[PDB]
RNA sequence: UUGCCGUUGCUAUGGC
RNA sequence: UACAGUGAAACUGCGAAGGCUCAUUAAAUCAGUUAUCGUUUAUUUGAUAGUUCCAUGGUAUAACUGUGGUAAU
RNA sequence: UUGAUGAAAUAACUUUUCGAAUCGCAUGGCCUUGUGCUGGCGAUGGUUCAUUCAAAUUUCUGCCCUAUCAACUUUCGAUGGUAGGAUAGUGGCCUACCAUGGUUUCAACGGGUAACGGGGAAUAAGGGUUCGAUUCCGGAGAGGGAGCCUGAGAAACGGCUACCACAUCCAAGGAAGGCAGCAGGCCAAAUUACCCAAUCCUAAUUCAGGGAGGUAGUGACAAUAAAUAACGAUACAG
């Protein structure tokens, strides 16, 4: 099954968080499954679902393993505030459209 | 006459001097073992590539450990790669055979007139001979 | 799959140049937008038909 | 050295190394319980409880932060033991036996999910929290068993033709277990999660044997190679560690003014702590090796002794006593007890090394981690010694330990072993103090 | 338990000089929470003593520890619930002199997470609470009096028709 | 294109960021985006230093000043809250922007070279350092290239360290960015290659230039900190 | 103290 | 029932803040460097304003309306 | 024998600037019987000075051959003083008068290419030993010279006045931009679509931007590693 482990973790409380590696290690699997990965580290750490994010996913040739780069928050108030809003439009809840001419 | 600040004066070159048979001399008679991969992660296209040389490691190592040190992916700036990741894969697959590369020996670049024969300490007088030998 | 676009459009295109002469122009219109098709593509199809220099024949 | 020697780019990354979490696994710390020659030697108890059990194969042990040992036999058995009376024999608790019940209706790779053994379960692994006990053998299974019921929780096939597991280590305080696969694999396995990790590769004979420490490194050792190499799991890389003693410079160093010879195999590890470990040979070489050296920084030639020379009167079958002692080409046929099992207390200054020389062999490390002596003998256990572990009681200044270990009749993967010299099968138990 | 882990992650994320202050002063009364409700006196006089502090980064650990240990006490806190609410209030209206998006959700962050650790077992809590919220009432503010009326609609919905009938007849003569 | 003090790896990106005016030089000054960013990594990128500089965490030479490409150059005592991060910054022995961390005590103080002492109007006296101290009524005897010591709550000059003969010194310029020891000699020059020469582990002697160098202390007794190694 | 068989302890050993 | 949300046209604040072709300049181009008490310097940054005899100051003009000229901005 | 203040105050010009008509946090103090006195606090104001950045002048330092280039310089003043002008100012930078200066064989002045190449201008690339990364070839011009204006910075890529031509509207009275420009070609005339996410710059900005930058698609020069099958059985024939 699919399993995970952090490397390097850093605490950076000046923007409210705490940022590290992510090998993500599936046998036999397609890959990581991003949505399902979130919800393995956030019950891995304390909880903060909305809050964490993992974006940095490089598979390996033939599978097997994956690195990342995961970066858990406490109060997804701040994880509004801080994480920029292409991630938040790609997992989380803000969304901006632009009006395309010329 | 007067002082210039030189950062090219007190740089980290080092490359003007290392080369690959001394520092193959060193691994050898070195009594410090030398961090191998697992014999099937260092092959690279299938085998399309080679295995991969020793420099491609180590550059490898330094990027992805920079990549793990300030968090971000590198990109496709295409100048850069159309001159040096063609001509890197070109002369890794006209000299790297077996994942050792071989054109270290087909290339013109004197030894002793860069690697050896000592330049500042060059023991210019007889008594300086004797004294540096004792 | 712009793959099997591409792989069509060089099969399309030597076929073409097989039976014309070779350095004949194919000019690939995509899908339509509206009716007809798209007007820089139009522009430079009608570009191309505006210098080809046609040469007198003998019936 | 200046008044001013700092480095911009090293005091920035000590700042980055102080913020960083994670001072916890990663204890690169060498031998700090130097109690060598604290504890006593020749007033150990030693109980010997013989088991019912042609061919027992190894021991895992447990302490925590009730305590249970494990065999496990070449009659496809698993037997819980209490230990937890430090005074008296273990007693049994629960016995397992596979079987011919569980060999698979399929005879394909994938499916050998039949929950017991079938042949030769060669190692065994209790867990640091104890929930779990995990072993294996020659039927390319690792069975995880649970503590108080015993009962296969899980079946996970190595999943090829050759997948004999030979020797399993938990690292320590976590719940990852390394086996080392005679496909010249080491597997490795989360076992609260139930899957595989890494599999990685590498070794040139079959890597009989395996340990690990409170890192996330390993060592392994092929048999007939002759290297040891240790691997970084995080990073799939590895040092190789040749052997390198050569029987005529040998000779040459004594020949200065001696039966001492070349390495067969090296079969057994125990890694000592996150800077040194130590190998036994198949000439009864005990090495002890860093980190930094490719070759060994200390060897003991012969750590058990020699064989015994072969009888005048099974040698031939000619009539006479001269000709008989003739064959016996004086001494070129003599070989050594090969040391075939090897332990380390962690982070310690005292190791355990046996074999069918009969008794086991306490040694100490010198303080200055470049030597080894010979504390004591050990002789209450006469075969072949299968496995040795050290179980602990009691705090810093004032302990007490037993060395349980299993003795057989035979080897743990090959028979090969005759002159069965009133050897019997059970659990050694010396209880040694201060 | 789970507070000395919330805690110890609450120390690993964000810590100042208040946080030093506290760890330090309290290194032996994280978990074990027998022992730390026996001791909370003394983590009560430490709690008014950083309030009284009132720091601007070690400020929302430090609350959430002592809206902890009210929750993990839930009877224990009626002596300093007095002190509470003074130095809960002295604090935040310090935060509402600094004038801070963080400090007014901090604020009413605690006064309604100390409203649901003391709303369950409280019925005598109209007249007990508006014993302290006579000075909170009225002063001259905007939105004070909403944040007095909101918690006082949280006690009034939380207690009886009988028991609010009571409050009302006990809070009808301390009107006009 | 990008200078050599701030330790820029040239796995950067393309564009170096120019830093503003400010108090100090154009070479003489590491941005606060440079600082956060990529020296001791508080900040990814752009967007979340701005994000940072912006939440106003920061306390260079006791003021918030935020902005990306503040000059924040020699010494200009860092202070951040959230633990404390406090961290004066000197050169080390390359050239390069050293960063060494210092404690509350530490930090609330820092000097200043002078560069001229006026008598502009109305006879006031009058000091300036390179982070433009302008600061009021000191003794007369604040000499050329003399050394002040700052406050950082107020702006007053609390204590006075002379550039004179038998005082540790500190280089910015000539080959030499930023060596300590200044023991061989004297050699004062009335103009150009005018200097106190400095030492070494083996007690070497050098040449640098006048403006180019300034007092840190005494020497055996700095209470401006180093780092070690 | 076990697959048995024996010396047994009223607990140790030795033969497969 | 003196201003109240969208809101077609204007001013304002800001924006475009850096790119083609042709004849061939030898420390005069360019670089490092000293100085500018010989000097211009928006911006950044640090300091820095004491002269009153017998309840708050006038129209000119956009937008807005209205009449028109011109093929026409 | 050492030690110290220490070798801008006055008499006037001038079409002379201002001593707050900016916003916020705070009901708060004292009985002058009512906004009677309000009064604690912060940013922007604002003169001058300094600093940053930038600009222009200034001494010095930096690979061609050079004498069939040996004399140069007073034939845009040549060299210097004194004074005026104007400059951001010093300054023969222009003007009067005055001196006959000033350089060079220790190489003045004067003549080149591989000055599409060079000057460390600089990335170096762990073997390519001058190929191999980048700043600038020189200075202009917006049809051509001429004259003005704007701005911290301009003799403005995008401002105005007259002349000289190339040019479009046209109701023949009468208004302009400029496109005499650039991208293409002499059996490949289609690049000209997507974002400010990373870098950097401005910003009133917990927003906006930027064809600077970044991303994609065609445009073969047969230059590079695979496949187009592997493993059996049986029968028959010589």
């Amino acid at each position: 099954a699919v399993t995970i482990r952090t490397r390097k973790v850093i605490s950076n409380p000046l923007l409210a968080r705490k940022q590290f590696v992510v090998d993500v290690l599936h046998p036999n699997r397609a890959n990581v499954s991003k949505d399902e990965l979130r919800e393995k580290l956030a019950e891995v750490y304390k909880a903060e679902k909305d809050a964490v994010s993992v974006f940095g996913f490089r598979t390996q040739f033939g599978g097997g393993k994956s690195v990342g780069f995961g970066l858990v928050y406490n109060s997804v108030a701040e994880a509004k505030k801080f994480e920029p809003t292409y991630r938040l439009v790609r997992y989380g809840l803000a969304e901006k459209v632009e009006k395309a001419s010329r | 006459f007067e002082d210039r600040f030189d950062a090219r004066e007190h740089k980290d070159r080092s490359n003007k001097s290392r080369m690959q048979a001394m520092e193959e001399y060193i691994r050898e008679s070195s009594d410090q073992p030398d961090w191998s991969a697992s014999i099937g992660a260092d092959i690279v296209n299938h085998g399309r590539g080679g295995i991969k040389s020793l420099r491609d490691t180590e550059k490898e190592r330094r990027v992805t450990s920079f990549e793990e040190d300030n968090f971000t992916r590198l990109n496709i700036t295409n100048k850069a790669e159309k001159r040096k990741q063609k001509q890197r894969e070109r002369n890794a697959r006209m000299n790297v055979i077996g994942g050792e590369d071989f054109g270290i020996f087909s290339s013109k670049r004197k030894l002793e007139d860069s690697t050896s024969r000592r330049g500042a300490k060059k023991t210019r007088s007889a008594w300086d001979r004797a004294q540096r030998r004792l | 799959s712009q793959s099997t676009l591409r792989a069509s459009k060089k099969r399309l295109k030597h076929r073409f140049w097989t039976e014309v002469y070779q350095g004949a122009k194919l000019f690939y219109l995509s899908g339509v937008i509206n009716g007809r098709y798209p007007d820089r593509e139009i522009l430079n199809l009608s570009r191309f038909i505006s210098v080809m220099k046609f040469r007198p024949l003998k019936w | 050295d200046e008044y001013n020697n700092f480095d911009a780019g090293d005091l920035d990354k000590d700042i980055i190394a102080s913020r960083l979490k994670e001072d916890v696994a990663e204890q690169q710390g060498r031998v700090f319980r130097y109690f060598g020659d604290k504890l006593l030697i020749s007033e150990a108890k030693q109980s010997f409880t013989r088991v019912g059990e042609n061919n027992l194969t190894c021991i895992s042990c447990f302490q925590p932060v009730r305590l249970f040992a494990y065999t496990v036999s070449k009659d496809l058995q698993l037997t819980k033991y209490d230990i937890t009376d430090f005074s008296k024999r273990p007693k049994k608790l629960k016995y397992a036996k596979g079987g011919a019940k569980y060999i698979p209706t399929s005879k394909h790779e994938y499916e050998n999910t039949t929950e017991g053994h079938y042949d030769e379960i060669l190692t065994v692994a209790a867990s640091p929290d104890g929930k779990y006990v995990v072993t294996g053998g020659r039927d390319r299974k690792l069975i995880v068993w649970s503590t108080e019921s015993l009962s296969p929780v899980k079946v996970i096939p190595t999943k090829d033709r050759r997948g004999e597991v030979l020797s399993l280590a938990f690292r320590k305080n976590s719940d990852q277990l390394y086996a080392s696969c005679a496909d010249f694999k080491i597997r490795t396995y989360s076992i609260n999660q139930f899957s595989q990790l890494e599999i990685l590769y590498g070794h040139h004979d079959i890597v009989e044997d395996i340990s690990a420490l409170a890192m996330e490194r390993c060592v392994t050792v092929g048999a007939r190679d002759r290297t040891a190499m240790l691997w970084k799991i995080p990073d799939e890389t590895r040092l190789t560690f040749r052997g390198g003693d050569e029987p005529q410079k040998l000779l040459r160093r004594w020949m200065k003014e001696p039966l001492f010879f070349c390495e067969g195999s090296i079969d057994v590890v125990s890694m000592v702590d996150d800077f040194h470990f130590i190998t036994g040979s198949d000439n009864g070489n005990i090495c002890l090796w860093s980190l930094a050296k490719k070759k060994p920084i200390f060897t003991e030639r012969i750590a058990h002794g020699i064989l015994p020379e072969p009888s005048f009167n099974d040698i031939s079958g000619e009539t006479d006593e001269e000709l008989r002692k003739r064959q016996l080409q004086g001494k070129k046929l003599l070989q050594p007890f090969w040391i075939t099992s090897l332990y380390a207390i962690p982070y310690s200054n005292v190791f355990i090394s046996g074999s069918w020389s009969g008794s086991l062999k306490v040694w100490k490390i010198s303080d200055n981690l470049r030597s080894f002596e010979l504390l004591g003998e050990l002789s209450g256990a006469k075969g072949v010694v299968t496995k040795i572990q050290v179980v602990e009681s009691g705090k810093h200044g004032k302990e007490k330990f037993r060395i349980l270990a299993s003795i057989a009749k035979e080897h743990r993967l090959g028979r090969w072993i005759a002159n069965v010299s009133g050897a019997r099968n059970g659990i050694y138990s010396a209880v040694i103090d201060q | 338990s789970h507070f000395l882990a919330s805690f110890d992650q609450w120390k690993e994320i964000n810590l100042s000089a208040k946080f030093t202050e506290f760890a330090a002063e309290i290194e032996h009364d994280v978990q074990t929470l027998p022992q730390i409700l026996y001791h909370d006196k003394k983590i009560f006089n430490s709690l008014v003593s950083f309030i009284n502090f009132h720091d601007e980064f070690s400020l929302q650990p430090l609350l959430d520890l002592l809206a902890q240990f009210c929750h993990d006490l839930g009877p224990d806190f009626l002596k300093f619930y007095e002190e509470a609410i003074k130095t809960l209030i002295n604090l935040l209206d310090a935060a509402i002199e600094f004038e801070s998006s963080n400090v007014f959700e901090w604020g009413f962050n605690c006064l309604a997470y100390i409203f649901k650790y003391l709303s369950k077992f409280l019925v005598k809590k109209l007249v007990l609470t508006c014993d302290l919220l006579i000075p909170l009432l009225s002063h001259s503010k905007e939105y004070l009096s909403r944040f007095s009326a909101e918690a006082l609609s949280f006690l009034v919905r939380k207690c009886p028709v009988s028991n609010l009938r009571e409050f009302v007849r006990s809070v009808f003569e301390k009107l006009e | 294109a990008a200078p050599h003090h701030w330790l820029l790896d040239k796995l950067s990106g393309c564009y170096a960021p120019r830093p503003s005016a400010g108090p100090h030089k154009l070479r003489e000054s590491l941005p606060l985006i440079v600082f956060l960013r990529n020296r001791l990594k508080y900040a990814l990128n752009g967007r979340e230093v701005k994000a940072i500089l912006m939440q106003r965490h920061v306390k260079v030479d006791g003021k918030v000043r935020t902005d990306t490409t503040y000059p924040a150059g020699f010494m200009d005592v860092i202070t951040l809250d959230a633990t404390n991060e406090n961290f004066r910054l000197v050169y080390d022995v390359k050239g390069r922007f050293a960063v060494h961390r210092i404690t509350d005590e530490e930090a609330s103080y820092k000097l200043g070279k002078v560069k001229k002492v006026q008598l502009g109007k109305k006879g006031v006296p009058y000091v300036v350092t390179h982070d433009g101290r302008t600061i009021r009524y000191p003794d007369p005897n604040i000499k050329v290239n003399d050394t002040v010591k700052i406050d950082l709550a107020s702006g007053k000059i609390t204590d006075f360290i002379k550039f004179d003969a038998g005082k540790l010194v500190y280089v910015t310029g000539g080959r030499n960015l930023g060596r300590i020891g200044t023991i061989v000699h004297k050699e004062r020059h009335d103009g150009g290659f005018d200097l106190v020469h400095i030492k070494d582990s083996l007690d070497n002697t050098f040449v640098t230039r006048l403006n180019n160098v300034f007092v840190i202390g005494e020497q055996g007794k700095p209470y401006i900190s180093l780092p070690k190694g």
